[PDB]
Order: C-alpha cells, then structure tokens, then sequence
C-alpha cells in the first residue's frame, strides 16, 4: 500500500518492471503555468526510516 | 574535465518556472526541480534548468552558462549561493547539477549574482540530515567513528 | 497561492471509516456528525495517523 | 523612494548628518532567522517577504559601511488553510489570505 514500507516493490534493482502503489495523484497546474502537481505519498522507504 | 562532452557540447542552459522567484513564479534559467536532501553527509544534489560549467564550448568547469533570452550566457561563477534555512557550502557542480553541503531546511532557495540583478531562485523541500547512526546529531562533528554513510561524489567520472 | 495537503486513504468498514492518513505537515482535521448531535472532532495531525 | 526630487522609486534617500543622501538603493537587506526578500517600497516603508523570526533584522549597505537596523518582533506565518505550514508552496488550491499590496497607488 502506498505509504506504507513498500509502495516501490521491484524485483531486483535491474529489473526495469515494478509494482508502484504511491497513489501518484496528477492535478492540473495553477493560473495557466506550465508544471506538474504531482500528489503523491512520500515513500514507504522514507518512512521505515 | 574533458570526458563528458555527452552532455556539455549536446545539452543546453534549460530555463523553467520558478516557483517563489524572489517575488512570485517568474521563469528562471536556474529553475529548482529534484531536491534530492537523501544523504547523509549535510549534502544536496540539485539540479538546476541551468547547465553551468564549461563555457558554451570548451573550457573551465568553473564557469556559468546560464540562458538569457534565447541564449546562453557562458561566463564566470562568481557568486553562486545556494542556501535553505542557512547558507549553504558548495561542493561541486557538473552539468546541469550541483552538490552543495547544507543544513537541514524546510525549502531550498538557491541563486547566483549575474553582477547587474541577484536572479535568484527558490523552492519548497523537505530537508533533513540525520547522520547514519544511534545519535540523531543536527550536524556531521570533527571527530567520531567512520561508519557506512550514504553520500554524493565530489567528481564527475 | 496556497496550502493543500495530501489526500486522504479511504477505507471501509462498518458505519467507520477508518482512514490511513499522512500529511505534509500539521493538518487540522475535522467532521461533523449530522444529526442534530454534532458530535464534531478536532485535531491538528502532523503525524501520519489511522483514524476513525 | 524618489530621491530628495523626483525620480526613480529605486533610489535610496536617508539622512546622514542634518543632511539626506538621496542615492542608490544597491545593497538593502531586511533579514529575520533567514534572509527576507524585498517585496516593494514607497515612502518611509517596505514590503518585504520574511519568513517566521522571533526578530526582525534590517539594514542596507551605503559602501563604506554596513550601516543597519535591527528589532524584536515576534513574526510567524500561518497560511489561510487547515494546513499549518512553515512556508507558501508552489500548487495548492487559492483561498481568501490576508496580504499586502505590490504597489503604491
């Protein structure tokens, strides 16, 4: 579960596929600005820290 | 400094959107994204839009190509600061990106002097610097034991 | 230009919410239980907390 | 603001002597636990975005000396929100703040 230990479960640190759950959430950006609200848990690795 | 011409010679002084740029979001060449306050070791790696270091062609890591209207502007580095809730220390710079020691801060705000306007940029991160260890210290001491920490390079190999 | 925290995990249960929560920073929450008893609740959370 | 005549808001007049010295404003610094950043002045006043400070620290740079000013003030900044922050960031949604003006009109 996103935010919990593990919200990035890859196989080995080659292995390019994963399982992501972050609840990685886009919103759209503000007052007609270029960027990109990325919403999203902080890792369950930063936590478990 | 002359074995990664992959980005120097190929990759220019990108310009974005700085968030809180001195007074609001103006679009800075030396615009924040990945914070990366990871480490250990009082360290930061940022990445500035900017790539500072060899000029536009060939010489000296040590100089600042930043863009100024559609072009770059390759000259000298002369009053780099980063800085969060404190000053922080440069470290190194290489591309796009720099390494500077900082203190723990709840933002990064960074910038150089052009030498006509201060041109800075600024930028909300979580900061942090526990030192790997049973003591949660605010800062790396003079002394100590040496144990397995997790910290940026100084180089560019 | 201003604040927004995380959003929330819903979870069900059983006339209760439980709710796995972590914010960016001291986020006061609060509810109100619309019956005619309130029975309202308040509580800075900085702490990642499951509430219900 | 204007010097001792009529011209150029960004100009830098205080007194030095019986006498002002009405000059560039080049090296002005309004500081508290960080460095602030000046927002705009007009008159004897300055808006200047600050972060929390248990003072306020304040203070220009003539050229031949520091030459500042410094006071206690308790300082903090809560956003408008439920959210207790530190700090304004980049996104979020807007909502009815208190604030204060750019300009001088």
């Amino acid at each position: 579960k996103a935010g919990s230990f593990g919200d990035l479960q890859s196989r080995t640190s080659t292995s390019n596929d994963l399982y992501a759950n972050t609840n990685l959430k886009l919103q759209r950006p503000q007052a007609g600005i270029v960027h990109t609200p990325f919403t999203q848990a902080p890792s369950g690795f930063e936590r478990w820290k | 400094l002359d074995t990664h011409f992959t980005q120097y010679k190929l990759a220019r002084p990108y310009i974005a959107d700085c968030p809180n740029c001195g007074h609001s979001r103006c679009d800075s060449p030396i615009a924040i994204e990945e914070v990366r306050g990871d480490a250990h070791a009082g360290v930061i790696r940022i990445q500035t839009s900017a790539m500072f270091g060899l000029k536009t062609d060939g010489v000296d890591l040590a100089y600042m190509s930043f863009m100024n209207g559609k072009t770059q502007k390759s000259i000298k580095i002369d009053n780099l600061h980063v800085r969060t809730s404190a000053p922080c220390s440069l470290v190194s710079h290489h591309g796009y990106y720099i390494l500077a020691q900082c203190p723990p801060g709840d933002t990064v705000t960074v910038g150089f002097h052009d030498g006509p306007n201060r041109h800075t940029c600024t930028v909300a991160h979580k900061v942090e610097f526990r030192p790997v260890g049973r003591e949660k210290y605010r800062h790396p001491p003079e002394h100590g034991v040496e144990l397995p920490c997790n910290r940026y390079t100084h180089k560019r190999a | 230009i201003a604040t927004l925290a995380p959003e929330p995990l819903v979870e069900h249960k059983h006339r209760t919410l439980i709710l796995h929560l972590h914010p960016d920073h001291p986020t006061l929450l609060t509810t109100r239980s619309l019956g005619s008893d309130a029975n309202p609740t308040r509580q800075w959370i900085e702490r990642p907390t499951t509430v219900n």
